[PDB]
């Protein structure tokens, strides 16, 4: 039985910001649930990890803080795959029960 | 059970005056002149005479129509000329001085003095770290013209009580001095002051009670009744410490087990479920909220705010100022100056950090010497010796540093300043010696 | 049956510094734990681990003194808000001695 | 009787105006207000008019090198409400706070004119 943090929300708005060389990236993500919204300041390894594997706005994605692992959950009911906005909290720990075989 | 916090009750007896008979005109007169209190007496008694705070009223009697005056512990006498008291004093300076004037004419008069053609004493003073030369100058202005003065003394309280807890005069440590409108971490090297590396943090006890009132009046903007400074001081004084390590206790401060033992409701005087919210047990505590009790709407509960308040002068970013805490300015010192690569301690480094000194008003908060150990511990190598020392009441060594250099004879005259230089050299001359000042200039 | 000794160095990098003797002769790093902190000499294949394992300023690293074997559990918790977000998971410091012996 | 004590200590302390403490040459001089604000602005500019001075020898121990140097190492995040430990902050008004009750309670149904005084504390204005 491990436990790990998870976020888990739909994108709202991304920037990407370069300087005059491109040296150093900065960026904003705001992201929200159906109870809060929040917006993070990113930096070098986050933006690379954006940027591959393309997210753009209403899109619903989970991501992974420790291992840097981002994925797309579907899309939100936002007309303007199909998938419902997460709620309750953002940052949230979850327990999840291993069984690993003796032979493995 | 809520505990009731009034106004601190008046003093029944005024401040007496010493016997006219014991007065001498050679004895020296120690005088500290702190924002928060003042302290005044003679250099023969280890212990100061008259404690008062430093405050003036201008009492307007209607049946008489003269301006009464009432100084420091006599404005202890009704809550009308206690509220109506008024500092010399505003912010780390002095404004006015007529006020100070009248003051160290109530502190002559009370000190038992019979003097003629100004005061025939020496006088001990205290001056704060890198001060403007404005406030010097209407010192001059003050002491060597009105007061018609023999000598005059210069000098930081902390490296006061520096010498009253080393009298030799030649020692090495660190002074940590934690005042009321600034905390100082100043470098002592061969019993001298190196003022190139002292640094001052913009915060003191003043700070932190208004730090209080603001969280007060932001976490109940609906609270009824207004509360004074002083009761802000006393539930500050009463119900705060600092705590050991702060992000630790803050995971934990608020989970149900901790409100039990760690949570104080105070009580203003006048005459689904609540278990799963933050919110409420953040506001009302552990027990459940009765919204239309009278008693229960003039209550204050303190939680958070117990290890938030004090813990301002080690991350001075929470309460607004860009600046480094203790711990930051002391690492510094002691691993990147006098001579001390990092990873490597110089033995100027070493003795500093075995003499380790804490001194101020605003030392009394519970467990700041413990933290300031496991910091010291925490940024220093394997094995070093660390020792920390503080008084009983150390709001008072600046005085028995007074006392403990107008005793010793031979380095007093090193700083005492006659009316001869004062005329020869004009108002800006510096007397650089160990316990006072430096120049400007190189 | 081997008689063996176990030496562990442990804790947060707080100074790395190679020099030239191009070829470094060796490196001095700075280890930092809630005990305090001890700095040691390194020979230049130590620090050629450090630079397999990605360590910077302010990492949580693992130096075994007798295999030379380099780990790095992550970078130190006081160092966690640079940033809002970020890809590094961040870990507290270890608080025993930077040096440990067993037999 | 009450009222009768207060004068009782006012004639215990009285001082003419023939002081019998200062001296005989009194020749007081014009006060200013001078606060505590404009000090520090005319000690700068001293130091400046001196500076100008000298570099058209070097002083190097001043007012503006006694004072903390800012910090090196990042700061704590801090919820603005609570004081817990800050994981959010809101897009619209830029206060962080602790977790989705406080959000909901506190920071979405919030005055204009509030979150000021909020950011006050910090000083974030």
């Amino acid at each position: 039985k491990e436990e790990t943090e998870l976020i888990e929300g739909e994108v709202v708005e991304i920037q990407i910001d370069r300087s005059i060389t491109g040296g150093h990236k900065q960026g904003k993500l705001t992201i929200k649930t159906t109870d809060m919204e929040t917006i993070y300041e990113l930096g070098n390894k986050m933006i690379d990890g954006l940027t591959k594997e393309k997210v753009l706005a209403g899109d619903v994605i989970s991501i992974d803080k420790a291992s840097g692992k981002i994925t797309k959950l579907g899309r939100s009911f936002a007309r303007s795959r199909f998938v419902q906005c997460p709620e309750g909290e953002l940052q949230k720990r979850k327990t999840v029960v291993h069984t690993v075989s003796l032979h493995e | 059970k809520a505990v009731v916090i009034d106004d601190p009750p008046l003093r029944q007896t005024p401040e007496p005056f010493d016997e006219q008979s014991a007065y001498n005109p050679q004895s020296p007169i120690a005088i500290d002149f702190g924002s928060s209190k003042l302290r005044a007496g003679f250099v023969n008694h280890a212990t100061p005479t008259h404690i008062f705070p430093n405050a003036l009223t201008k009492f307007r009697d209607r049946k008489l129509n003269k301006n009464f005056t009432f100084v420091g512990n006599d404005t202890l006498l009704d809550q009308a000329v206690r509220s109506q008291s008024r500092s010399p004093f505003d912010g780390p300076f002095v404004t006015n001085w007529n006020l100070t004037e009248e003051i160290l004419d109530y502190t002559f008069h009370h000190l038992g003095v019979v003097p003629d053609n100004g005061i025939p004493n020496p006088i001990l003073l205290t001056e704060r770290l890198a001060t403007v030369q404005s406030q010097r100058t209407n010192w001059y202005q003050i002491l060597f013209e009105t007061y018609n003065v023999p000598g005059v003394t210069f000098g930081i309280d902390s490296l006061f009580s520096f010498y009253n807890y080393n009298p030799s005069g030649n020692k090495t440590g660190l002074v940590i001095s934690c005042g009321h409108e600034d905390t100082n971490v100043i470098p002592v090297v061969d019993g001298a002051g190196i003022l190139t590396d002292a640094k001052r943090i913009n915060w003191g006890g003043h700070q932190a009670v208004d730090y209080l009132n603001d969280l007060m009046a932001l976490k109940y903007p609906y609270f009824p009744t207004k509360m004074s400074y002083l009761q802000y001081e006393t539930m500050y004084k009463d119900y705060c410490y600092v705590s050991r390590n702060y992000d630790e206790d803050i995971e934990k401060i608020l989970t149900l087990e901790n409100l039990d033992t760690n949570d104080v409701v105070v009580e203003a005087p006048f005459t689904y479920d609540w278990r799963n919210s933050i919110l409420h047990l953040f506001l009302r505590g552990p027990r459940p909220h009765d919204s239309e009790n009278i008693h229960e709407q003039h209550q204050m509960h303190l939680n958070v705010e117990r290890i938030r308040v004090p813990e301002v002068i080690f991350q001075p970013t929470m309460g607004g100022q860009d600046q480094a805490g203790i711990c930051e300015l002391s690492e510094t010192i002691l691993l990147k100056k006098f001579g001390s690569q990092p990873g490597k301690l110089s033995q100027t480094s070493i003795d500093m950090v075995n003499n380790v000194l804490i001194t101020g008003g605003n030392a009394k908060v519970p467990g700041l010497k413990e933290r300031i150990v496991k910091e010291f511990t925490g940024f220093l190598p394997t094995g070093t010796n660390i020792t920390v020392n503080m008084s009983s009441d150390p709001s008072l060594d600046a005085w028995k540093g007074m006392a403990a250099l107008a005793r010793n004879e031979e380095q007093y005259r090193k700083t005492v300043i006659s009316k001869k230089e004062y005329e020869e050299y004009g108002p800006e001359y510096i007397k650089e010696h160990k316990l006072g000042n430096t120049k400007y200039f190189e | 049956r081997i008689k063996e000794t176990k030496e562990v160095y442990e804790g947060e990098v707080t100074e790395l510094t190679p020099e030239d003797a191009k070829t470094i002769s060796h490196v001095i790093v700075g280890l930092k734990s809630a005990k305090g902190t001890k700095t040691l000499r390194l020979d230049p294949t130590i620090y050629e681990s450090i630079q397999r394992e990605k360590v910077s300023i302010g990492d949580v690293i693992y130096i075994e003194a007798n295999t030379g074997a380099v780990k790095r559990v992550g970078r130190s918790d006081a160092y966690a808000t640079e940033f809002d977000l970020e890809t590094e998971e961040y870990v507290p410091l270890p608080k025993g001695e930077v040096h440990k012996k067993k037999e | 009787e009450r009222l009768l004590f207060l004068r009782s200590v006012g004639e215990r302390n009285e001082i003419g105006f023939p002081s019998r403490f200062k001296s005989a040459h009194y020749k007081k001089p014009t006060r200013r207000h001078k606060s505590a604000r404009q000090l520090i602005s005319d000690e700068n500019k001293r130091i400046n008019a001196l500076l100008t001075k000298a570099n058209k020898l070097v002083p190097k121990a001043t007012y503006f090198s006694v004072e903390a140097p800012p910090s090196i190492r990042p700061a704590k995040k801090y919820c603005d409400v609570t004081g817990l430990k800050g994981f959010y902050k809101s897009p619209t008004n830029n206060i962080r706070y602790h977790n989705a009750e406080i959000y909901q309670l506190i920071v979405k149904p919030m005055a204009p004119g509030v979150d000021q005084e909020y950011l006050k504390l910090r000083g974030a204005n």
